[PDB]
């Protein structure tokens, strides 16, 4: 054995771990961007009705 | 391996921390995102009510 | 049931990755331990653990490992022929155990 192959074999489950991790906040950026998208499309549309209705 | 052992420990808490610190942050983008873009919606819709105002 | 026995610090404080598993028993079988004990599986990380306690027949060692991979902790494991031994890192429940037995102590008398 070495340490070297030990820093190399947990090093697997890191990326496993760091990389499943960063695509699931990856996934939270995209959260961010058109989840916010559909917020908009839901309470902007609210909106737009509102001024339909005064209008 | 004791390097490994603690470098990769630290690397656990890359993961942690960056999606942690990314969840606490999505409710500020979001928030943000909210402030920004609808007011802007209500500022144009406003502006066409001045509009067809002007019409009437 | 460990608890008491535990040596707490030999444990991933925090396991939220990586946790620490028992699955080692026969002394017969410990001809390779050396580099089971670090390697038994392939991603095990040893040097913040030690054995629990000591057998004439077996060393109670806690093996560490990532949530998904003590599945193949314990396939190595029984590639090697050990047995359950585990802990489930069940400290609080230890704290709860001392506290009933000493309950019962005091109870007798």
């Amino acid at each position: 054995l070495s340490d070297a192959d030990v820093q190399k074999q947990i090093k697997h489950m890191m990326a496993f771990i760091e990389q499943e991790a960063n695509e699931k906040a990856e996934e939270i950026d995209a959260k961010a961007e058109e989840e916010f998208n559909i917020e908009k499309g839901r309470l902007v549309q609210t909106q737009r009705l509102k001024i339909m209705e005064y209008y | 391996q004791s390097q490994g052992i603690q470098q990769l420990l630290q690397a656990e808490k890359r993961a942690a921390e960056k999606v942690a610190d990314a969840r606490k942050r999505k409710a500020r983008r979001l928030k943000q995102a909210k402030e920004e873009a609808q007011m802007e919606v209500e500022q144009y819709r406003r502006e066409r009510e001045q509009e067809f105002q002007s019409k009437q | 049931s460990l608890a008491e026995i535990v040596k707490k610090d030999d444990f991933v404080l925090d396991s939220e990755y990586l946790v620490t598993l028992l699955v080692v028993v026969p002394k017969l079988n410990h001809n390779d331990w050396i580099k089971q004990y670090e390697t038994l599986a392939e991603m095990v990380v040893p040097r913040s653990s030690n054995v629990l306690s000591e057998d004439q027949d077996s060393y109670l060692c806690n093996v560490t490992l990532f949530k998904k991979a003590v599945d193949d902790f314990r396939h190595k494991a029984r590639e090697n022929k050990f047995i359950v031994r585990d802990f489930q890192y069940n400290e609080e429940e230890m704290r709860a155990d001392k506290e009933e037995m000493n309950r019962l102590s005091t109870d007798k008398k």
